[PDB]
């Protein structure tokens, strides 16, 4: 889901943005 | 008590008509319209007229207001009846722009029936309303929305102001910075020690802005009786928690207060105390209308004053006073052929920043996939002769403003020097070796000359002589050795020892009196008196008494 | 770290250091 | 004209550089890119040693974001000629964000953006960045969407010089140092070689020219086909973005969104990306099968256009969920069109909604689509208008979708005049007459802005030069209206109606534009309201430029107030300010200089300068004492209108100098003046005098001139001259020695004393001198002289008021 909606509305955390980081 | 009529106020003069009502009554309620248009003086002229009033008979109601911050003026209110507006509301706010306080803290009143109504009121504090709580009578646990307008009231003027630590490091004659110690979380703080202030994102804190002035008692309040206001000079905004300020009057009492600066949407803020400081005492002004007058050839009369501002503490008074070099003849011109008299001379807008915000928010979600001697220092300097100084020097207590000066060349032009100085500071003296100075102020320079002398220096060893007693007769004397100023001439004058002639005169430069010291005549047959008199630079001098011969 | 509710920039570095590299591409 | 395209096309779909620099090998050989492209996270560009020409257009939009170790983004794209425009992401074409390395562009080759607009922003080390004109390349419709900031350029770049290049709005048009911007003619709009040398309009971009003359269009205006441009495309071939494509290839075609691949629609002679209202794509996916349509969606909150792109096509929607439309943007960008797309598709919705701190919607207009609410909670609440500072109306007069339950929440909508909200009272199932007092801010909704009221005019009557009075022109219905239409100010309640007010203020350019609202910084002056529609003003500044209007302060709440414009008039010349610093000095015993300034308002055309000089008696001798004790060596010194200059009795002199003078003159000279009297001076501007006075006030009032003040002047000592004469000495046969002559005729002042000196011609002998205050010197016919036996030389001279005079020669006389 897009980080806008997933962070800075409602919490998050690291291990939840590390969804992102796959080359 | 008068029990004045209630109902409505449309404008100021109406609270004037009822000045000194101590009861308000007329089951109409009390209305406030006042729609000034912000011109000062409007809390001013409710509490000359309303003032007076401590109980009200009927409700009261305010709307449509213009420039009105609060209803502090009702400073003898103490309790509303409330006779009806309706039995619904004993008080009634709707609409009121710019108003954001309600009575005294410390004061607090009585409602006796009904409800109240409060919406619409954008600059006044949602948690200001819940004072009014235990104030009614029926004291309900809260006022519901149906009373209270919450999200229509306070969206721009909340005020969650968490006190914020504000102290100097230091301060200069000139200027000062500032360095807020309380810490602040721009970001989300994830709970860290502390961090009692937050903001839930950096883009939306504009930064600290900081307010500062000029006030000698240190009482400036932070708001003013008048809406616009201008005592606060305010400056840029600025994120790093530091200032520093520049161009500041030496040793003057100062006020400050800093605030933050965040987006409007946003609503938290925070707030600091009302501080001041002073400025170091730094250069001192020079000495006003110094003027002096001499008292006789060996003594001056010198006067002064200290009107200007001190910017500190005068620690003494320091004069100096030269002879300077002495008035020279003018061989310009001849004298003799022509004598002389001995005469003399002498509100933010955020657009921009959410118009950053939202696209910076649309695309990360769319990428992401997933000439002095300033030594100033008492001395004198005595003449070889030792008969006066040709320089003084003093230090005087900064609590009186004249002195006299004596033992003085007794003829010539004087400069003198009167300056004051302030202390070496604590804050200045850990290096006030490497210059640094500027302890004692400039000054101005006065110029006069001492009074002649007793007499110019009659000339003396007077005596006539003839060689080969035919030939002319002769006079000689010695030179005067102190004359006021440079010796011009001299006059030898003579008379015939007979009723009715005259006392002849002459005058002659300095010439022959190397090669014989004295003067020569081939005056005729007969007895006569002989007497002379010379003039300096400082034009006549007088005659010497009498010696006589006869002549053939 | 914990829990967190980054926002601004903030998010930005945030994802920056959680990863020195690799991101799937839009397409 | 049917003609050549320059170069070969070969399109390629919407790539991505991300992470590495090895991704540019992915954008090889292509002359044009379908869709949208960008480059983001490369930190260390530095490998970028390739560059690529080839590439002309890009169609939809670019962003360029944190980037580090690229310098200028002409680096990488040396030919981009045009953005097409097609979909614009943010309503933006060009995006260049948190780029460190960035300081230029250098992109001097590209020409049209078709449409949405640039941003640059928080690039710090970009510099020549205001010396761009952005407003000549996009499109001359309204397209302001020029945003840059954040660069520190007012210290870090100072480095604008450019060369010399064109210079227009007061700076050079560059891109740096070396490439400058270059307009074509009026005539192109960018379709040129160079600043003059055009192709045909059909070529987008430019051109190239072959050597033979045949001119090459680097894009089509409309459309391209086989390395041709056209106006329109071949039958059976569908036009996708830039180019004529078959069906099938159409259908191989894909356009991209945020997350959605959708292949493209060969419909209706277009590659059309999804179907239109009415329409729906086939379980084939191959075409759009008409339906009908409706479509559902789920509701939520629409931060940014980009969200609102997800919308598109939904005819309902559904979800308690309040929507709530809060977007903004920095001006009135394309936000009205782009959410016409995104939502002209709803007419329904299950849930109210909700908009608050918005910026830049001039109005809801774009809904024209809904029909009903439906409400749900934003508890019982219908509506919600809360913060937003640009939003004024909503609607379409026809178009009022109905509201069921709950009600209205307005507030803080400076521009949005109450009138419009009175309309909306039949679409609520209440039918009330009126809101309850907490729905709808009574002035914190429109009072900021004008956005309504009704028309008036005003116009002045009567003009002095201290004073002033005006008269409304338009009617006043007060009550029933007595005579329809022609402008009303109708009133329904004479009781509502109080008075027009009329505001005033001094302004030179009468461009003060109204009253404001915020406490102080006002300048006008208001005026008590009054009823019979005329009012007078006074004490005003004569011949000074005035601006006024004028409003009706009868709120009475009620809404259907008026107000007039801002309006301008000069008052009457008035009378002249006194001449500054007049100053007079004297040249000698006959002349003076004097010279003048009028640094004050001249108060009226000023016209001449009236200098007046008048004789004055000399300063006479004073019986106070008697001058021979010491003596007073030295001078000491400090209406109608009319020409005539006038001379002595005895033509010695000018006894007056009243002269006329223009106000060309600042200083004057003057001569044939007597020694040692003084002269009174004036110098006073005049102004002409008004059409109505030369008919009016020709008897009296006059007030042409300023006021007249004195200034005193000497002419200094008299020259040497005419001190004594005729000097001799004679002797009465013991026998007393006398002496005579004649007195000056013209002395400086009256003689005070003669001075009378002797020296024997004995070597080394001074002289003796003697006073006589003319005694009866006459009478006697010459002085009377007693001296010692010898021969003696004399001289004498004059004592007058102005102190010593010289010595006259000299002559000897023996006594025995
Ligand atoms: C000042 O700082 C102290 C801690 O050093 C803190 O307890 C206090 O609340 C602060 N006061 C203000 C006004 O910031
Ligand atoms: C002054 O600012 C520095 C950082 O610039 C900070 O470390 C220090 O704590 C500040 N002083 C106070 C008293 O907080
Ligand atoms: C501050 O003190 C001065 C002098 O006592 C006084 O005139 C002034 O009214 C005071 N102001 C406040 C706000 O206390
Ligand atoms: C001035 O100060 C000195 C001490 O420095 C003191 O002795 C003297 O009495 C003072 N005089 C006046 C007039 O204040
Ligand atoms: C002369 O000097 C004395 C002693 O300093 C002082 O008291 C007096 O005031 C001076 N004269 C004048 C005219 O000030
Ligand atoms: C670009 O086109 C040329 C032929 O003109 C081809 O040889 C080359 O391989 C192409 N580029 C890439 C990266 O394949
Ligand atoms: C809107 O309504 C008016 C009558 O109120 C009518 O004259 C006009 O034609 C309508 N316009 C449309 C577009 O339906
Ligand atoms: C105002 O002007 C109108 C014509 O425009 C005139 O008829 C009327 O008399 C004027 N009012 C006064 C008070 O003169
Ligand atoms: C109001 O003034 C305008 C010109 O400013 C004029 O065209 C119009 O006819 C005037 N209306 C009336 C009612 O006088
Ligand atoms: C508008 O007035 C301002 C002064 O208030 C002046 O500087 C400016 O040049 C004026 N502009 C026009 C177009 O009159
Ligand atoms: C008179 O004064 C003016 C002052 O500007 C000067 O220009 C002019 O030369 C003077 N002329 C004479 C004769 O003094
Ligand atoms: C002053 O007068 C002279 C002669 O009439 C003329 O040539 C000159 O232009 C005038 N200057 C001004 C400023 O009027």
């Amino acid at each position: 889901g897009g980080v806008y909606d997933e962070c800075c509305v409602k919490t998050c955390s690291y291990l939840e943005l590390a969804i992102y980081c796959l080359p | 008590d008068k029990e004045c009529s209630s109902g409505l106020i449309d404008s100021l003069e109406r609270a004037r008509e009822f000045h000194g009502c101590t009861i308000i009554t007329g089951t109409e309620p009390l209305t406030i319209s006042i729609k000034r248009e912000s011109g000062a003086h409007v809390m001013d002229e409710l509490k000359y007229g309303l003032a007076a009033v401590h109980k009200i008979q009927s409700s009261l109601m305010v709307h449509l207001t213009y420039g009105l911050k609060s209803l502090k003026f009702f400073q003898s209110l103490t309790e509303i009846s409330g006779d009806p507006d309706a039995d619904k509301y004993a008080l009634y706010v709707l609409d009121n722009r710019d108003l954001d306080e309600l009575w005294g803290p410390n004061q607090t009143v009585f409602i006796r029936k009904g409800g109240v109504f409060f919406h619409f009121n954008p600059k006044l504090c949602v948690s200001t309303i819940n004072q009014l709580l235990p104030m009614l009578a029926s004291k309900p646990k809260f006022f519901e929305k149906s009373d209270v307008g919450a999200d229509s009231n306070g969206n721009r003027g909340s005020c969650g102001t968490a006190v914020l630590n504000v102290t100097l490091q230091s301060v200069g004659a000139n200027s000062a910075m500032l360095n807020v110690t309380t810490k602040v979380e721009i970001g989300e703080p994830q709970k860290p020690s502390n961090a009692t202030i937050v903001f839930k994102d950096p883009r939306a804190f504009i930064g600290f802005v900081f307010y500062h002035m000029i006030d000698p008692y240190g009482n400036s309040t932070k708001s003013s009786d008048d809406p616009c206001d201008d005592r606060w000079k305010v400056s840029s905004p600025e994120k790093s928690g530091v200032m520093v300020l520049s161009n500041l009057i030496p040793y003057t009492n100062y006020s400050y207060y800093v605030r933050t600066m965040a987006i409007s949407s946003e609503l938290t803020n925070a707030e600091s105390d009302v501080k001041n400081f002073r400025t170091n005492p730094g250069r001192p002004s020079k000495v006003t209308e110094v003027v002096a007058t001499a008292i006789s050839d060996s003594k001056i009369n010198v006067t002064w004053s200290y009107l200007d501002k001190p910017y500190g503490v005068l620690t003494r008074y320091f004069i100096k006073a030269k002879l300077i070099n002495r008035p020279t003849r003018n061989n310009n011109r001849d004298y003799c052929t022509e004598p002389l008299v001995k005469a003399m001379e002498n509100e933010y807008d955020d657009r921009k920043v959410q118009a950053g915000m939202e696209f910076e928010n649309a695309l990360q979600n769319f990428i992401f996939v997933p000439d002095d001697e300033n030594t100033y220092k008492d001395e004198e300097d005595l003449s070889s002769n030792k008969q006066f100084y040709e320089v003084f020097a003093k230090e005087l207590p900064p609590n009186q403003t004249h002195f006299v000066f004596e033992k003085l060349r007794h003829f010539t032009r004087y400069a003198i020097f009167v300056v004051a100085c302030r202390e070496e500071i604590p804050s200045e003296k850990l290096r006030d070796t490497s210059f640094k100075k500027s302890l004692c102020s400039d000054y101005d320079t006065v110029f006069q000359t001492t009074k002649r002398k007793k007499f110019a220096d009659i000339v003396m060893d007077l005596k006539v002589d003839l060689e080969h007693a035919e030939s002319p007769v002769r006079v000689r004397w010695t030179p005067p050795v102190d004359p006021n100023g440079e010796i011009v001439t001299y006059e030898v004058a003579y008379k015939l020892q007979k009723p009715d002639q005259v006392e002849e005169k002459k005058c002659i430069p300095a010439a022959d009196f190397n090669q014989t010291a004295g003067y020569l005549i081939k005056l005729n047959e007969g007895l006569y008196s002989f007497r002379v008199r010379a003039n300096s630079i400082a034009g006549y001098g007088d005659f010497t008494e009498v010696e006589h011969i006869k002549v053939e | 770290p914990g829990n967190h509710k980054l926002c601004g920039p903030a998010l930005s570095d945030a994802m920056d250091v959680v990863c020195p590299h690799g991101f799937n591409t839009l397409p």
